[PDB]
């Protein structure tokens, strides 16, 4: 082995699955409510329009 | 208030397989990352 | 490596102070959203007021509800809060330190809302009335409308803060 | 995965299921009876015209 | 509550490869000791 | 009636999520305490 005090690799992992978290909880937080804009973190125009 | 269906409106459609696309990448990282906590027992092997 | 750690240790921190913003934002946002609702309100009725059938006594009702919803906008702006901070209580300025070097912050920006600061104040549809209820109301709701935009790109900037210093805190 | 005491995400599913059943015990009460004004909370002067 | 979950929660994700690392070291460093102790032996054959 | 039942609601909503987490809990920390009472186990390999 290399690393034996950090586990960077680890560190790469959650990073990936951190990335995947926001884009989870933004498509199940649309899911349960009909509106697509959903308090707009999205598109802001649109929310006004 | 059909021009307002288009601006907002869920579409579950695509959602739905979002949805499932986001779960299988968090499942897959949290199996991944057993893996890679796995690795570095190799070093107490090194040893004796 | 010191220095590294410092950076990295650093770098947590300015993270979690972007979390503390991006909470602040999206409080602040759904206070102004459920504010909106009651302008929405106002709007209606005071178009089917407006209208010259409804007799004298309706117009006491009418502007009785009025005055109901014009009170619980300025109890609901006065009121919100987040950690013993009132965020609509005055126009201010709040900055995010999300830089491990000194001065690298933010800038979140709130101004005061209430009855007054959008408009009216003295809003009466049975006399005398106003001289225009309508657009003066439109024009306050574009108020808050371009208030939830602003909040909306600065919870994407912070959003993108906080991903960058996850990459870099990883990297080093 | 970080969600381990809050479930926030179902959380604010319930929050919306709420604002949805609001919406569904006004709009069951008003079919099962004939009246729309329904005690007026909605329209007060519509109900005493 | 969402806010709050942010400053209190426990985040598995990283405290269990901290405890793994944490026991891989543990070990390492017994074992290094073992063969620590094993190191001041080689006197007795000097005195014989 | 409807004052009643506002009192006292089961409103099975969130007390489904409560239990969850409960049992989700309960068996992460059987799980962690299996593992606890590993611990102390190496320090007969210290011994010898």
């Amino acid at each position: 082995a290399q690393v034996i005090n950090t586990n960077s690799l680890s560190l790469i992992t959650q990073n990936n699955i951190n990335k995947n978290q926001s884009a989870l909880s933004s498509s199940i937080e649309r899911l349960s409510s009909g509106l697509r804009i959903n308090s707009a973190k999205d598109d802001a125009a649109g929310q006004a329009i | 208030s059909e021009a307002q269906s288009r601006i907002q409106d869920a579409d579950y459609a695509t959602e739905v397989s979002n949805m499932s696309k986001a779960q299988i990448i968090q499942q897959a990282g949290n199996s991944v990352l057993a893996k890679a906590n796995q690795v570095p027992q190799q070093v107490l092997s090194l040893l004796q | 490596a010191n220095r590294f750690t410092s950076n990295i240790k650093g770098l947590t921190q300015a993270a979690r102070n972007a979390n503390d913003g991006i909470s602040v934002a999206q409080t602040t946002e759904g206070a102004l959203s459920e504010i909106n609702n009651n302008l929405q309100r106002i709007r209606e009725l005071t178009v089917q007021a407006s209208t010259g059938t409804n007799s004298d006594s309706d117009l006491d009702s009418i502007q009785d509800e009025i005055k109901s919803r014009l009170d619980e906008i300025d109890r609901v702006s006065g009121q919100t809060q987040f950690n013993g901070v009132n965020v609509l209580a005055k126009d201010g300025s709040m900055k995010i330190q999300v830089g491990a070097n000194d001065g690298q912050t933010i800038t979140i920006d709130l101004k005061k809302i209430d009855s007054d600061t959008l408009g009216l104040n003295g809003f009466n549809v049975n006399g005398e009335s106003t001289s225009d209820p309508l657009a003066a109301l439109d024009d306050a709701i574009s108020q808050i409308d371009k208030f939830r935009s602003s909040l909306g790109a600065v919870q994407n900037r912070l959003d993108s803060a906080v991903t960058n210093l996850n990459n870099t805190t990883t990297n080093l």
